[PDB]
């Protein structure tokens, strides 16, 4: 894994001592070469995981998320011009190097053997995102958004460290195998309940669930496209990854104590899918969509079925791709018209004839189109939760109906019916935006052909 | 007779033979409780470096 750590370091002074109007080509080319080399990882077989040290090791949960990170880097590094192409050379290099450093800590975090190391690189992922969204937020409440982001994610995430130190000095080391192969049941006392609530509540903050979800939408509508897509896809699916790893301990008490979180997640999934049906501010619909789908992920993690974990990791990867792409189309329409609203930018079937295909195809991958990976994830979560109880499938299908409703309303609102005929500034679609759309969609369809990769540990 | 002692001959620390024996433990106290076991010998390089969270060797 060091063969993936060290060229991420070496790609950073590349950006500094490449000359003017040549940093772009070198960084894009070399990060795509890193993406091929990342795809060469996929070796993981059968019985064990694979160990790239006593420091690095990869479960089959971590492999598609790692390839997702090293694939979402060059897509973003191309995605983030035309709103900073007029800015300075030094600030431009600082932004690109900040994204490279954020990739580095994400690789650190996904191949974290030890949970202490996982926590350190977790909040190391947390650090540069505040700087990115605050320095290039392009709105007036970016301070409020970054500050809520910071204090929510710390003040939830912080006693997790105390619980991990306690496990460190009551059971020896914190390799995942020796945390495994040794883990003993922890009975229904109260201190065990608070340890569970500390760990699970830190990751509850990170996902988010419904009582803690206003964390998210300000940090997406008041942020640039790079921070938005990395924030949503890699940070929320990293939180889910972390909960998947740490839930191997605390086996008996989750049945006793894990009912109200299931409850808040289900009813807030319904209320969040309802709130993203009537809003303006086009960017925010995808944010509350992400809240709904990760509440579904949380229900899937806290019930403890192998069907549930396969559906959980499939839903994670598919929704990461879909929500990142749909953020990128929203930024494309915002670069067309400086609005951020929804009822203004109408028309766009007549004009921009090719963009309709990407809007429709992204809205259908959000619709749970049936050969796609999104429906595979949602379907296995529905199967596992109907095994959990015979009555909760009503909420799942009602989420399904409202999800199709708001997604297809988001389609037929902005891009259906009549241009407002006072706009007269929109240019035909560049090759860059459609290259980004083709870099989003085509891996999702090619995984829809062969999804034996993205199903996780319990394949 | 009785020659006067010169200045300063009422000095000059003096021997005398006795009959009673010289005493052990004139401070009527108990024995000494415990010595401390002294750590000696050569030392090996440490077992796996630090044995902290990580930073192995
Ligand atoms: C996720 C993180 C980002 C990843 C970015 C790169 C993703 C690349 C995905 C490519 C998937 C290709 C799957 C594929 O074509 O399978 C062969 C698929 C399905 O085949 P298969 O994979 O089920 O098995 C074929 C096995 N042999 C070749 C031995 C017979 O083949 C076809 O569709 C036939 C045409
Ligand atoms: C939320 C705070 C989480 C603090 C870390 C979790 C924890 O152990 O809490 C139990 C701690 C106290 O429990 P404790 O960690 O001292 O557990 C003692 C366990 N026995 C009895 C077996 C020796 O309570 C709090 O932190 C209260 C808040």
């Amino acid at each position: 894994m060091l063969k993936y750590i060290i060229p991420t370091m070496m790609l950073m002074p590349l950006t500094w001592l490449s000359k003017n109007s040549m940093i772009w080509i070198n960084t894009t080319l070399h990060s795509l070469l890193i993406s091929l080399t990342s795809l060469l990882l996929l070796n993981q077989f059968g019985d064990n995981s694979l160990n790239f040290s006593l420091t690095f090791f990869s479960d089959s949960l971590s492999t598609p998320l790692l390839i997702l990170t090293m694939w979402l880097l060059p897509l973003m590094l191309m995605a983030s011009q035309h709103h900073l192409s007029k800015e300075n050379l030094a600030r431009k290099k600082l932004f690109i190097s900040m994204l490279i450093l954020l990739q580095l800590f994400l690789i650190m975090t996904f191949t974290a053997t030890e949970l202490i190391f996982f926590y350190i690189m977790f909040e190391a992922t947390l650090v540069p995102t505040l700087i990115i969204i605050t320095r290039w937020g392009n709105q007036t409440e970016r301070l409020n958004a970054g500050l809520y982001f910071l204090f929510y994610t710390l003040a939830g995430s912080l006693p997790l460290l105390v619980a991990l130190i306690y496990i460190q000095n009551t059971m020896g080391s914190l390799n995942f195998l020796i945390l495994q192969y040794w883990v003993q049941p922890m009975p229904n006392s109260w201190s065990n309940t608070f340890m569970w609530l500390a760990c699970m509540m830190a990751f509850m903050v990170k996902m988010p669930l419904y009582g803690l979800h206003l964390w998210l939408p300000k940090a997406h509508v008041e942020a640039p496209i790079a921070g938005s897509m990395v924030l949503a896809a890699i940070l929320l699916k990293l939180g889910g990854y972390g909960m998947m790893r740490i839930t191997l301990l605390l086996n008996p008490i989750t049945d006793f104590m894990a009912y109200p979180f299931i409850m808040l997640s289900l009813w807030g999934m319904i209320m969040t899918s309802s709130i993203c049906l009537r809003q303006t501010d086009l960017k925010s619909l995808i944010a509350y969509s992400s809240v709904s789908h990760m509440a579904l992920v949380i229900v899937a993690i806290l019930i403890q079925t192998p069907w549930s974990y396969m559906g959980a990791t499939a839903l994670m990867i598919a929704h990461g791709l879909t929500s990142s792409m749909l953020f990128c189309l929203a930024n494309s329409n915002y670069e067309r018209v400086h609005s951020r609203t929804m009822i203004l930018a109408r028309g766009l079937q007549t004009l921009l004839p090719l963009m309709a295909a990407w809007w429709l195809l992204a809205s259908l991958t959000n619709l749970a189109l049936p050969p796609s990976i999104n429906l595979i994830g949602e379907l296995f979560v529905v199967m596992s939760t109907f095994s959990w109880s015979n009555i909760t499938i009503i909420l799942m299908g009602l989420n399904m109906v409202i999800t199709a409703l708001y997604s297809l309303y988001m389609l037929i609102t902005t891009q259906r019916g009549k241009h407002t005929h006072h706009i007269n500034n929109i240019l035909p679609s560049f090759t860059r935006e459609n290259a980004l759309m083709s870099l989003h969609m085509l891996p999702l369809l090619l995984l829809s052909l062969n999804p034996k990769i993205i199903l996780g540990p319990l394949y | 007779g009785w020659v006067r002692p010169d200045l300063g001959e009422l000095s000059k620390v003096t021997k005398v033979k006795t009959d009673r024996p010289l005493p052990e433990n004139p401070y009527h106290s108990r024995a000494r409780p415990e010595p401390n076991p002294e750590v000696e010998g050569d030392l090996k390089p440490a077992r796996h470096g630090s044995r902290l969270f990580f930073w192995t060797m």
